[PDB]
């Protein structure tokens, strides 16, 4: 079981054309373009219907997933997270217990196997999920309209 | 500095002096040409003061077609001056690289090597700031060595180029470059 | 030296503006006529085109010599416009000669140029166990190019023993960071192959990886690693969103500009050997 | 092209898959990973996705010129040609009947 | 010489070649010597004025990284964040 996010560079959804069908569409490249289903809610709203429909996803990460899958082959489905975010650490409104939400969340809980994202290595999750080498090399950054 | 003069040789190559004259009289040769298929020395005096385009004046060239080849020639000849105009660009903006000595966070600083030597007064009160410090102690350590004793020496030294840097307090040497 | 500037950038000062200056120009060509009451036209404005060349008179007209002052403010604004252009020559320096890529063609196939070109690194390389992988061919010619210790490479391409030099991003960024003068860089923004990182391997099979990991996670926890750099890594040269300059005025390219004007030269002699061919009906 | 990058770049960081507490899944995938960064497989992401570059970059730029200026110098001009030629056929009479 | 004559200074500033004539008097061709010398001060001029319309573009656009000063203090002026429950504000935390 694998979950994400909608995140530009990587995530992208879009609602199948009638039912379960992607539109098939080639890259400035040519590439013959994998995608494949993916599960989450189309909200983004807090306190809003949570009801999920299996929408297209296609992107980056995904195809590191498939990448695992030519080399691991195995079973897999995909989804997203119940929110719209990562996740952070926190307690219940009452006795504070150590508690989690967010795709740590659905893993800690065992909702799913796999979380595939742009994910931040910090060093408290690793207290608890495991790592792998860094797929990528990214940075903390600022972002501000050009100047005219 | 570096920076200066070299007159009428430093705004092009040698190979570009090449073009432009060889190539010159060559086209020259071509318009005598244009003249001589369907005004012949004068020509290439023509086209030979066109790049001069001070105005020698004598005539024109005939053939109309032949009269847009030297069309197209002069306009390369003003492409040639414009050369002139960025070559002088180069001759003025755009001053060298930098002189490093950035301040006490300059790397070069940071990791005494043989290369630069930078000290300051055998035992100074800049010294003392130096003493006790845990940042610095790689540097105090490497800054026994060549320290002197009266800092007018270390002006001497440095400004025999024995010396890459001094340190002491501002305002003294403000006063001291501001003289040399 | 450089920069890859073949007079067209006076173009970017102009592009579309030049059509322009020949429909207006024939728009003055009728003006000519119009101000009147042929190619004496082309050689008068076209003689604004820049400093007068064509010895032609000018047209005797008053109204006519007016609209020659018109063309005349146009001429001067448009030398202003090249010398703008000459600006775009002082600024917008590419700064890039050798760069391509890791895999990419002008380093594919080295019998391919004229002059013999080399490049490569030091033996039992890391990088270059991967770059036996990367392509096979390359390793091979590479061998004979293979250099013992780094100092001495690179003081062969400041010598010029040697072109460029293949190893990690490492050394490539501290070593150029400190130089007596600031002259090497690594091709390209830093684009590197084989995206990797140093850490700190361990004896194998231990619980100790966790531990440590969690530590130097912990190192970017209080971002020391700014610290650490900042002791180490921070380099004196570089910040190449500064284009440096050259000087000389030294330009082939700008020669290639003249291989345009003389190649023109030839279709007038196609044309002119045409319109000659026109001269019998 | 509307926005642009920060000035510098901090907080050394990077990205690897999610997986929970301890499962061998671990090794196998890292390993995996390397032996794609072993090759061009990741760059050939890059060509898939972040190569694409919709807008010039960062640049502030040296220059770079378009007709608006020439239009407007232009412009003068040939209305001028025009203004030659109502007041060369004004002159015209006047020095005409002069 | 009368009407022709501020042609030909009016032609010189425009150095475009009416090329009527001269003018006869040696001092006063001296005049016009030094007024034609203004005219190429004149075309100098426009050459440093397109130096100005080149080169040395506005100021700085601040965003000098997490040292910026303006970060440093916030202002209702300049507003930056990041996502709610942000691994990157778990960084800040
Ligand atoms: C790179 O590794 C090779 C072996 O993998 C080293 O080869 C040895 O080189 C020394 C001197 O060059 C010889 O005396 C040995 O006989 C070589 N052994 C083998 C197995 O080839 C080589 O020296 C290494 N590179 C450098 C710069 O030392
Ligand atoms: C809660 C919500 O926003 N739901 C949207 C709505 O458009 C619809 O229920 C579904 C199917 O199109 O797509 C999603």
């Amino acid at each position: 079981k694998i979950v994400t996010i909608h995140q530009e560079p990587f995530v992208y959804v879009k609602p199948t054309m009638s039912d379960g069908t992607c539109k098939e569409e080639f890259t400035v490249n040519g590439d013959p373009v994998k995608k494949v289903i993916c599960t989450g809610p189309n909200d983004t709203s807090p306190g809003s219907p949570r009801h999920t429909v299996p929408q297209c996803c296609y992107g980056f990460c995904i195809d590191l997933l498939i990448k695992l899958a030519r080399t691991m082959q195995f079973t897999y489905e995909v989804h997203l997270v119940a929110d719209g975010k990562f996740g952070t650490q926190e307690r219940v409104q009452n006795s504070n217990k150590k508690e989690w939400n967010g795709m740590m969340g659905e893993l800690l809980s065992g909702q799913a196997d796999m979380i595939v994202a742009p994910l931040t290595i910090n060093n408290e999750r690793a207290q608890y999920i495991e790592f792998s080498k860094p797929f990528k090399y990214q940075g903390l950054t600022i972002l501000v309209k050009k100047e005219i | 500095p570096r920076s200066t003069l070299d007159s009428f040789m430093q705004p092009f190559q040698s190979t570009l002096w090449l073009l432009v004259g060889l190539s010159v009289h060559v086209v020259a040769v071509m318009l005598y040409l244009l003249d001589r298929f369907s005004t012949l020395s004068s020509a290439m005096w023509f086209s030979w003061g066109v790049l001069l385009n001070s105005g020698i004046g004598e005539g024109a060239p005939r053939s109309f077609s032949a009269r847009i080849l030297g069309m197209v020639w002069a306009g390369f000849a003003m492409i040639i001056v414009a050369s002139y105009t960025a070559n002088l660009a180069a001759f003025l903006v755009l001053d060298r690289p930098e002189e490093r000595i950035t301040g006490i966070n300059d790397p070069r600083l940071r990791n005494p090597s043989d290369k630069f030597i930078y000290a300051t007064v055998k035992q100074s009160s800049v010294d003392i700031y130096f003493r006790r410090q845990v940042e610095l102690s790689t540097m105090y350590r490497h800054m026994e060595k060549h320290n002197y004793e009266s800092a007018a020496e270390a002006i001497q030294a440095v400004r025999d180029n024995k010396l890459h840097a001094f340190i002491w307090d501002s305002a003294v040497l403000e006063f001291e470059a501001s003289q040399k | 030296n450089g920069t890859v500037s073949p007079s067209a950038f006076l173009e970017p000062f102009s592009a579309c503006v030049w059509v322009m200056m020949f429909v207006m120009l024939l728009i003055v060509s009728a003006v000519a006529v119009f101000v009147f009451e042929i190619g004496k036209a082309i050689w008068l404005l076209w003689g604004l085109v820049f400093n007068n060349s064509v010895p032609v008179q000018n047209p005797k007209g008053t109204t006519s010599k007016i609209m020659v002052s018109v063309w005349a403010f146009f001429a001067v604004i448009f030398l202003a416009s090249y010398t703008a252009n000459l600006a775009a020559f002082m600024i917008q320096e590419e700064y890039v000669d050798q760069v391509s890529g890791l895999s990419d063609k002008k380093f594919q196939r080295p019998n391919d140029f004229s002059p013999p070109f080399r490049f490569g690194t030091v033996p039992n390389g890391s990088t270059e166990r991967n770059i036996r992988n990367n392509y096979a061919e390359m390793h091979a010619y590479m061998g004979k190019f293979n250099q013992r210790g780094v100092d001495d490479a690179l003081l062969s391409l400041k010598t010029g023993k040697l072109d460029a030099f293949i190893y990690d991003a490492a050394v490539l960024n501290y070593m150029a960071g400190r130089d007596e003068g600031c002259k090497l860089v690594t091709i390209g923004s830093g684009k590197v192959f084989a995206s990797t990182g140093y850490g700190i391997a361990i004896q194998k099979d231990s619980g100790w990886k966790r531990q440590v990991d969690l530590a130097i996670l912990q190192l970017f926890g209080d971002g020391e690693m700014e610290e650490l750099e900042a002791l180490w890594l921070t380099g004196i040269c570089h910040n190449e969103k500064n284009e440096v300059m050259s000087s000389q005025l030294d330009i082939d390219n700008m020669a290639g500009v003249f291989y345009m004007l003389g190649a023109a030269m030839a279709l007038s002699l196609i044309t002119f050997i045409s319109e000659h061919l026109f001269y019998k009906s | 092209c509307d926005l642009v990058t920060t000035g510098e770049l901090f907080f050394r960081s990077g990205f690897g898959i999610g997986m929970r507490k301890d499962s061998p899944w671990k090794q196998q995938v890292s390993l995996s990973i390397l032996k794609s960064h072993e090759n061009g497989f990741m760059e050939d992401l890059d060509k898939t996705w972040v190569r694409y570059q919709e807008c010039d970059s960062r640049s502030n730029a040296p220059a770079t010129l378009t007709c608006e200026n020439m239009a407007g110098v232009f412009m003068i001009v040939a209305g001028g040609i025009v203004a030659g030629i109502f007041l060369i056929f004004i002159e015209i009479a006047y020095k005409s009947r002069a």
